[PDB]
C-alpha cells in the first residue's frame, strides 16, 4: 500500500541512510571502506528504480559494503579493490586531448574541469547509461550514478557532518554545486603541492554492472 | 639538463636531471620539492604513464622536455 512504503527518491530529491554505527570508518580517510562502499553503491544503484532508493537500500549498501570490506582485509581494479567483488566492470574514461591523461588511468580533473568531464560521461556517445563515475580526492570517494534521463544520483558515505550517509538527485547544475560543496577549493599559505594536488584534483573511475 | 614537471594544479617545478637519470630518481627529485611520496606519483609524457625502472633516456626525453604529474588519489 502506498501508505506503508518508505519515503524514496521517487518522490523526494534527499534520501538518508538511518545507519550511523559505521560513520567511524567511512569517515576515516586513513581507512578505505569509503571507496568500497562507494562501490557497493555504484553496483546496488545502477540497477535501481528511484522507489527502491529509501533509507532502508542505502542501510544495506552500508551493511553489504562494510561485509565486503571487511573480506577484502582477510587475505581489474579500483584503488586496489577487485571490481569482480562488485560485479562491476570499467569502462575507459580519461580527458584525451589533454597532458595530463593517459590510456587505461582514471579521469583526473579539478574543480575547474568537473564540469567539462561531466558532460563527456553524460554523452552516450562515451558511456552507456546507466554508469556510475567513482570519484576520489586525497580524503573522500564519492559515487554520481548518472541515470537513464541524464540526471543523477549523487551518493556520499561521509554524510552531512560526517553523520551517516545520503542520496542526493541532481541535474547538472545542482551536481556541480554539490561537488564544489564536497570538493572545495582549499588553500593555506605554505601548502605544498603535495596537499594541492591531495586536496584539489580528482581522480573518475567509470562502471558499469 | 633542465627538465619541467608540470602538477595538473598548476605549479612548474624545474628540475636537474641527467638522462641516466631512472623515473624513480626523477620522482625522489618531485619529492624534495614538494613533498610527493613516488609510489603516488603518476608522470607522463606523450600520453604514457612512466615506469619506475627505465631512464629518461630509454624514453627520450630531451632538455627542457616538461612532463606532466598527476597524484594517484587513494580517497
Amino acid at each position: 500500500m502506498p501508505e506503508e512504503e518508505q519515503d524514496s527518491l521517487a518522490a523526494f530529491s534527499r534520501i538518508e541512510a538511518n545507519i550511523t554505527q559505521y560513520d567511524p570508518l567511512l569517515d576515516n580517510a586513513g581507512k578505505s571502506a569509503c571507496t568500497c562502499i562507494c562501490l557497493k553503491a555504484a553496483e546496488m544503484l545502477l540497477e535501481a528504480s528511484p522507489d527502491q532508493v529509501n533509507a532502508g537500500l542505502i542501510d544495506d549498501i552500508l551493511v553489504e559494503g562494510v561485509a565486503d570490506y571487511n573480506r577484502f582485509k582477510v587475505g581489474t581494479s579500483v584503488e586496489n579493490y577487485e571490481l569482480n567483488t562488485f560485479e562491476l566492470k570499467r569502462l575507459e574514461f580519461r580527458d584525451v586531448d589533454n597532458p595530463f591523461s593517459a590510456e587505461g588511468n582514471p579521469y583526473a580533473g579539478t574543480l575547474d574541469s568537473f564540469a567539462k568531464m561531466m558532460e563527456k560521461a553524460s554523452d552516450s556517445k562515451d558511456l552507456p547509461k546507466p554508469v556510475a563515475l567513482v570519484m576520489t580526492k586525497s580524503n573522500m570517494t564519492i559515487t554520481i550514478v548518472i541515470r537513464p534521463d541524464g540526471k543523477y544520483w549523487l551518493f556520499d558515505p561521509h554524510g552531512t557532518n560526517g553523520k551517516g550517509a545520503y542520496i542526493e538527485s541532481c541535474n547538472t547544475d545542482e551536481l556541480i554545486k554539490k561537488i564544489k560543496e564536497i570538493f572545495p577549493k582549499t588553500s593555506y599559505p605554505g601548502m605544498t603541492e603535495d596537499e594541492n594536488l591531495g586536496f584539489n584534483s580528482f581522480e573518475a573511475y567509470a562502471v558499469r554492472r | 639538463m633542465q627538465i619541467f614537471v608540470k602538477t595538473l594544479t598548476g605549479k612548474t617545478i624545474t628540475l636537474e636531471v641527467e638522462p641516466s637519470d631512472t623515473i624513480e630518481n626523477v620522482k625522489a627529485k618531485i619529492q624534495d620539492k614538494e613533498g610527493i611520496p613516488p609510489d603516488q606519483q603518476r608522470l607522463i609524457f606523450a600520453g604514457k604513464q612512466l615506469e619506475d625502472g627505465r631512464t629518461l633516456s630509454d624514453y627520450n626525453i630531451q632538455k627542457e622536455s616538461t612532463l606532466h604529474l598527476v597524484l594517484r588519489l587513494r580517497g
